[PDB]
């Protein structure tokens, strides 16, 4: 495209998990790594409570391809327990912009 | 005049492997050896005191807090369980000399075998009731006592499970016969538990529950080798199974981790037979012993098969000193799974105690502990109710590659421990 | 020499209708007919000491835990309250001779009717006081107690409701006259409470909060008909209302269902008249009588007028076994709508006694109770307070095709319960 | 024949500049002087019983449960700490007469500060021991006892802080020696712990744990004028000195606010150099006096150095009513910022105490507190530690716009308290 | 455009904190504030639990232009203690109403 654009990262919903068996209590931790052209832009970590992730990724023009890697890894709580964690789809959109449709300010 | 009376367990110990102190328990067993076994600190504290006595009529009223700690530190918060809180009126009645009425939380009567830490019959809780009532050839008594889930009861009709998360009341209405003298030495003792699920106006259990149920126990106490020897058959039916102390469970349904509700259905019966005593041998050896089997057939085939059956000498060079032994084997077969997971555990202790006899308490022990497991079968409990179809039903160890149960192995423990009953 | 003290009660019911026993107060009533009206099991345990004593001067301490459970089961893991731990020194000041000196959290001389379960002057809690002063007519007595709320304060100058969530403490400052002979075998006792919210630097209230508050309370106490007959009559302003026993809320919020704060605003006057007793006729009756009128008056309109009218009468079969009936009525008025909803109780129980008055305690009792209410407004707590503008207004019964109250209706419980004082 | 012993504190107080009562401790300090200066409401009740007895030897049964509330309200919900349940059999090893082998949670001989409430030599906890061993010079004692961290272990091998989450067991084995007489009314006594940190079966620590630690104790206790004066020196390696009273925390991974893991390494060393004591003058003069320096050297610089200077004097004008004031000053300089805090607190009080020494308890003090600061650092914990880099860290009190620390003030506070142990 | 159509705020994720020191327990709470035209149609307040804001706005066509002020307010803990609050993006699309492949009712 001639123009620059914007990636933006819809909210993306991650979490992790707590479990107490005979009063031992065990995380189960959900990494969400977000690498732009290899670089770390994001590096979140959820266990109880819901994480949101949702970003703009400016990209301008003649710069080059722009590659998001999303990394998602889940740990588990014991060596017998398997991770029990949470993790909503990626949806990338691109835009315009200083469009002359939607401006923000 | 407060009487101080009450039970307590607390000590040390460590793992050969590492760590702190891991405890031994078969998976499908209700009980495990406790010599050298118990995992956590233990108190009830009862404050008791006869506040009204007047010719042969009194007044008792009794408490019971409860403790239960990790024992890993100091300063251990914890939400104590107020365990009872009742009075008893003995002789308040002229037709039936002897008898009393008591009311209020009770740990009414109940019945254990202490080498494995079992009760087999405990409806203690809230209730009232009309005791030792002289009938000639033995004492019958008669009480009601009050049972709850945190589930099971829906506000409006649905057929979705997960609406089924209203606290359910259960009522147990038991009466009891006991000693009747069949034999020298010898002593009957027979009861009937009756359960039922308590449900308000316009609320209703999920379809297919067991609602009420029953159950019978008959008892047999002799006199032997300046100890005793119990037998005791037992038979359960319906909403008396899933615990099968005399409690009645009749929703079906229990929370999960995640607090999302889910079928427990205990359709079927319990057959238990046990055979628990206490004996003294030489004026040097005393001797506990147990031999259980227990059968849990259920209409949902999550049953369970188990036949338990242990040991614990204990040899006195001392009227201060001795040396116990305690030796244990569970074996629980699956009824879903047909696999079966047994387990042994042989433990030595040295023991300073209050008394010359196996039941005498402030005991310190000094203890090392060795159990080899053979586990074929587990229960799958990881996940939800909702993601997981297998949730809560045994599963055997290799289930489509998971892992369940505690596999095949062999750990040793050691360490040193503090029980009292005053 | 450890002195048990302390109060419980607990027992087993069940709901004619279905279920576990239910307790019946109408809405708007701020206390209900307490026997065979318990839904719960309540127990305050007391250990004090007199550690130190010579002649007439001594130091004695004093502690107070409480336990309030659910009575369904028997493992009830709750949240002890520490409600009580004080030091009090008597006759240690020469110049004030009989006198106290006293520290600590504290029950400080509760008034109460014991029929309805009423609380009228209690200004308990953590406090300070020299109590007793012989000051020739009567017996002067002066404490500093402290109360607080969860929430009310705001940590900068902001005019939304939601960021007054800091909690904020209120001081009352309590002085009493009490002995004072104006009748042959009757006493009156006069008392002053004044109450205030101390904010802490920087911090401030919403605007238009009460923030402080005065309560005037008269009681003349007659012996007749070997009983007593207590008139009292009390005037509360403002931050006095909200509660009427002597404590202050001066901030006017509260933390609804969902942890916002919202505006309980209690600018206005209560006025209070009661009348109760306790009166023994002839050799075989005995008989609790209670009346009082209570009218809330607030500027937001959500006061309340309460009419309250109960008897307890008592016939002794026996020095340990008697017969009680009680009869209550209960009217409340609502200020906002304008509606009525009134109930009344009839309850009556064999019980058995450790004495012959109707005071007398270890009672163990079997009652059948039966309530019938009509009600013609409720409380909205639907939602929260964020998205209902009604949240905790007194709305009727069917506004906008809602379901406040407990509607027009009947019911019955019955089942046994124990009450004991030590 | 229950024993009835324990501690409590508990009161009332306000604020100059407004609210409830406000305790004054410089930042980077573990103690605060404990005249007119306490927060909270406390209180440790024991229930202890000798449950038997036989010549010299005997069995000896204790218990503790504590309470801590903020003393804001009357009903304080709160979670007990189960402290103490143990037994003590003395006289049970005919090899070895006079020592006790005791078994469970026990308060095992600790030493502490009565001014600052500050105790430097601390093991108590779970555990064994067997304890007055005559050795002929001294008396010999060993014991061991364990602590834990909420985390610390990872289950796998990472790199990950977030990972090592599990909680973590540590094990302290101790060894004194005491009763040495050295000189004409010296006695001396020597202690080493070895602390350890017991890693579960295919467990691991963060890389750079320190995993053990040691602490060498030396303590010379003199009798003059009718009191004492203890003079320890305290020499902590590594894990021994996170907190420094002889427990060990070897993983060196502590919980954020939000329940995330992050360093907390205590590599390094600790020493305490500490002489505090209380003194008779005259019929009519007691005192108490504090000296303390204590310097953490930390591998990351987040040490501290301590200087604390503290006196307490009291006049006795009536063998119950006395006048005492306190004079405190702490002096804090972080390792890793260089600034220093300090601070000087003047209290006068007026008391009523059942005796006429300085340690005559059932004691209610009415006083006025007045402290005075400047502090130049805090610890940084605002935000989690994922986001904020100087999570836990101290830094200077105008850091990049942040205000760290109680800045440079004053403030003076009053009210009534009561202090016993019985 | 000649057609109405619809503005649809994706869901926006807002959350305050709870903070416990010494006893004493303090909030931090998110205010969202959402006006079209300078009138008021949402006030959300967040003090623990997350809160998701997602809306659709029939905008005609001639009336003129539409304008979505996002106002986002963070309170703090005490004096001394920053707020401590999460709020996501904000992401506004712009669609057609009764549009040919899909229709929703």
């Amino acid at each position: 495209h001639p123009f620059d654009r914007q990636i933006v990262v819809l909210p993306l919903t991650f979490r992790g998990s707590k479990r107490t068996v005979s009063g031992r209590t065990t995380y189960s931790m959900c990494y969400l790594k977000v690498l732009m052209n290899g670089a770390v832009i994001y590096d979140g970590a959820a266990n109880e409570a819901v994480q949101v992730f949702s970003r703009i990724v400016d990209m301008p023009a003649g710069r080059g391809n722009v590659i998001l890697t999303f990394t998602l890894t889940s740990t588990r709580h014991s060596a017998d327990i398997p991770p029990y964690t949470f993790a909503s789809d990626v949806q990338v959109m691109v835009i315009k912009k200083q469009a002359l449709g939607i401006s923000v300010v | 005049a407060v009487d101080f009376h009450g039970y307590a367990r607390s000590g040390i110990g460590w793992t050969g492997s590492g760590g702190e102190q891991q405890c031994f328990q078969t998976t499908g067993a209700q009980s495990k050896y406790r010599l050298g076994n118990e995992c956590e600190t233990y108190a009830e504290l009862k404050l008791g005191q006869e506040v009204w006595k007047e010719g042969d009529k009194s007044f008792y009223f009794d408490t019971n807090v409860a403790y239960s700690v990790a024992q890993q530190n100091d300063w251990e918060a914890t939400d104590p369980a107020f365990r009872e809180a009742n009075v008893q009126g003995k002789n308040l009645i002229e037709w039936l000399p002897g008898s009393t009425i008591w009311a209020g939380k009770r740990f009414y009567q109940r019945h254990d075998v202490h080498m494995i830490d079992f009760y087999y019959w405990d409806i203690s809780g809230p209730g009232a009731g009309l005791e030792n009532i002289d009938v000639g050839f033995g004492k019958l008594s008669l009480a009601a006592t009050r049972s709850s889930e945190a589930g099971g009861s829906s506000s409006f009709a649905s057929n979705n499970i997960y609406d089924y998360t209203n606290e359910t009341a259960n009522d147990v209405f038991d009466v009891r016969l006991a000693q009747m003298e069949i034999n020298p030495g010898g002593t009957l003792e027979l009861g009937v538990d009756y359960g039922r699920a308590n449900l308000r106006d316009n609320y209703r259990l999920v379809d297919g529950a067991s609602k009420d149920g029953w159950l019978f126990t008959a008892e047999h106490t002799q006199s032997v080798l300046k100890g005793f020897n119990k037998f005791v058959v037992q038979y359960a039916t319906d909403s008396m199974t899933s615990q099968g102390k005399g409690l009645s469970q009749g929703s079906g349904v229990a929370f999960d981790n995640e607090k999302f509700a889910y079928n427990i259905n205990n359709n079927g019966h319990m057959l238990r037979i046990l055979d628990h005593g206490a004996i003294s041998m030489g004026d040097n050896w005393d001797m506990m012993y147990v031999g259980m089997y227990q059968d849990i057939n259920w209409d949902n085939d999550n049953g369970t098969k188990w036949w338990t059956v242990g040991i614990r000498p204990m040899y006195k060079w001392t009227p201060i000193m001795s040396t116990v032994m305690e030796i244990g084997y569970d074996n629980v077969e699956s009824q879903r799974t047909g696999d079966k997971n047994n387990q042994y555990k042989i433990t030595l202790a040295q023991q300073w105690q209050a008394g010359d006899s196996i039941w005498s308490r402030p005991a310190i022990r000094v203890f090392a502990t060795y159990a080899k497991w053979d586990e074929k079968w587990g229960y799958d409990y990881n996940g939800d109710s909702k993601v997981n179809p297998n949730y809560g039903k045994a599963v055997p160890a290799d289930f489509n590659g998971g892992s369940f149960g505690r596999g095949d192995s062999d750990e040793w423990t050691f360490g040193a421990q503090m029980e009292i009953w005053w």
